[PDB]
């Protein structure tokens, strides 16, 4: 009984390992850099309508 | 002759594509193949060399004429094209002849001006459009519209306009469009009932 | 050596000038002096800086992160003026390091320079971390012109194919070190462990070199045949086959 | 004498930083020493300690005076100082004395007008100059430079300026590059031939 067991154990160690590796290694950078792209990008576009409105108050000036 | 560039030639009456345009690559020809009359894109990053593609395409090909527009490119790029088309031959008809008798090129280096970016592109599609005149098959072949369409914008910027979408104007789409329009295989207009077509392939630089 | 050294007490208007003081010198000393020059630009970051403070002075268009729409042109007419020119013996040759902020390519200076340039050299923070000097990458590098540049009658006919395959062997070793970090050991096989072995010898030998040595170009290309020689000559799919029958036996 | 704020004082030659600047503890020591008269950055936050190095600088270091600057300070830090004069003393010949003879502080709290809090830092370099010149040593501890950065933002917010960053002007590299570089040792501008360095720490408050 105790081998039985003992010999079964070891797959779903591995399976384990290989999971929690692969959440480790691949979804989190992936989602960060998109995290990193997107703030950037709603940066830029909030500064472009900045921008916008104040070369309209520029030709306001006149 | 003289001609106003920016007006579009007449022609008689447009028709249909039924033969495809020989492709010097074994990929983009069995797989995404371009007719003799179609249009292309080439975008992407820098690194490809999507300069050898082009100078592949313009080196093989079942045309009669060949005409390649460079607009914000390398000096080097311009230094390969004259030095090296020279030096390649083919031939149809016994003599065997230089391959530039059959290619016209124009020039601009990104350290010319700003505007000129623009005259280079409209020349290049004039000049394509009155060999097409000729009842012959002509390919045509752009260098990084992009810049071109910085240009626009700087002098746009400069004119004091509403900028569109990251700063370029509005009317570029439009541009664009009426640019790219011109094309595709058509009757020609005149009493000896010849005919051409033109193909165009233009590469962007996002 | 001149130097047009520009210290960061100077007001940040003079640092437009400074790189076309250079440039025109170079000119003048390559074009009516007949003498073969070397430039080195250092910094364009601050460059690119005091061109955005001058256009921000205006309120001129921006374009990716606020710097001038117009720096494409301005990066052009910095760099275009080189190269070799006919009727004449000297030549221009352009080395315009800069500074990379956060690491990031996307940024609108390094790409705006990429694309002007033929090239990159991407020097390396993680080889750095390792200390090993120089840090060179040598994935992204790229030298465009090598292929008119390489080849027998300046070094040797096979320096091409070494060189081919020795970047295609570098990549395949990396993308399988990506592989060997997720799946483990028992989902490998004998190729990954040569191509490991490959990157073992290639990292610690071929990239580290010494700060004063000046190596020999035939010495490079004998140390890149011993490490094409690990492999299976069949394997190597990117060199013809005459190149094998008259270099792999030796 | 009176000297005003945005000018440099001149010396007769700048010469290398070639001696170690000493801290209390053996860490950061002899792992990795600081240079006299250099440029530092520490890493700082509420809770983590940042006076520990400011009082092993005032007390166990061989500079000569140390000019405390910072931006939206407490009293706390006042106090804290004013009894540490007397309690954390040095026994340079056998006998304590009070360290207020080798302070002088600076501070200005939120409240000031952004404009004085600007102004702080250059009263404080200024000062540290003048205190150079002298023939002695100095630490400018360039404490809530975070704070700072954000005084530079808050000036420009009167300025209507282009946003370079999320609201940066375009001229924070000038003024980063205008402050951080007045340091190290110089041979000083007189007969007597003295020398003596200013080095800042600017304490990092991400």
């Amino acid at each position: 009984s105790l081998q039985t067991s003992f010999v079964t154990l070891d797959e779903a160690i591995k399976i384990t390992n290989r999971r929690v590796n692969a959440i480790e290694h691949v979804i989190i950078p992936r989602i960060e850099r998109t995290l990193a792209y997107i703030i950037t990008e709603l940066d830029e576009r909030e500064r472009e309508e900045f921008y916008r409105l104040k070369k309209i108050q520029e030709k306001k000036k006149i | 002759q003289v001609w106003p560039v920016r007006q579009v030639r007449p022609v008689t009456e447009k028709l249909p594509a039924n033969h495809p345009l020989l492709t010097g690559q074994r990929v983009l020809d069995a797989l995404f193949p371009c007719v003799q009359g179609g249009t292309t894109a080439i975008p992407g990053a820098f690194g490809c060399g999507k300069t050898v593609i082009s100078q592949s395409l313009s080196k093989y090909s079942n045309s009669d004429v060949i005409i390649y527009v460079g607009c914000g490119e390398r000096g080097n790029e311009m230094s390969e094209v004259l030095r090296d088309f020279p030096e390649l031959t083919m031939e149809v008809d016994g003599k065997v002849e230089s391959i530039m008798k059959r290619t016209a090129l124009v020039a601009n280096t990104s350290n010319m001006p700003v505007a000129a970016r623009e005259a280079s592109i409209y020349t290049g599609i004039t000049l394509s459009e009155y060999f097409r005149d000729m009842g012959y098959h002509v390919s045509m072949m752009a260098d990084s519209t992009s810049r071109w369409a910085e240009a626009l914008r700087e002098i746009s910027g400069r004119l004091a306009e509403m900028p569109a979408d990251s700063g370029y104007p509005a009317y570029l789409g439009a541009r664009l469009a009426s640019f790219y329009e011109r094309a595709g295989r058509v009757k020609c207009l005149g009493n000896p009932e010849r005919e051409g077509s033109v193909s165009i392939v233009g590469a962007v630089s996002p | 050596v001149c130097l047009f050294l520009n210290l960061a007490n100077d007001p940040t208007i003079e640092r437009i000038i400074t790189p076309r003081l250079a440039l025109t010198t170079a000119e003048f000393l390559a074009y009516q002096c007949e003498k073969h020059v070397l430039v080195i630009l250092t910094d364009m970051s601050s460059y690119a800086e005091a061109l955005r403070e001058v256009s921000a002075a205006r309120e001129e268009v921006p374009g990716r992160r606020g710097f001038p729409g117009y720096m494409y042109t301005d990066l052009a007419t910095i760099y275009e003026r080189a190269g070799r020119v006919e009727g004449r013996n000297g030549s221009i040759t352009q080395i315009p390091i800069l500074t990379m902020p956060n690491d990031d390519i996307t940024h609108p200076i390094p790409d705006l320079t990429g694309y002007i340039t033929e090239g990159q050299i991407y020097v390396d923070r993680q080889l750095h971390n390792r200390q090993i000097y120089p840090p060179i990458n040598v994935l992204p590098s790229l030298s465009r012109l090598m292929k008119s540049a390489i080849g027998e009658g300046m070094t040797r006919k096979d320096h091409a194919d070494v060189s081919n395959q020795l970047y295609a062997c570098y990549a395949i070793g990396k993308d399988v070190q990506a592989m060997k970090a997720v799946v483990g050991e028992e989902a490998l096989t004998s190729d990954d462990l040569l191509y490991l072995e490959f990157l073992q010898k290639f990292e610690k030998n071929f990239i580290t070199q010494g700060p004063y040595e000046n190596r020999t170009v035939y010495e490079t290309l004998d140390i890149g045949w011993q490490l094409l020689r690990i492999f299976p000559k069949e394997m190597l799919k990117r060199i013809p086959q005459s190149t094998l029958s008259e270099f792999y036996p030796r």
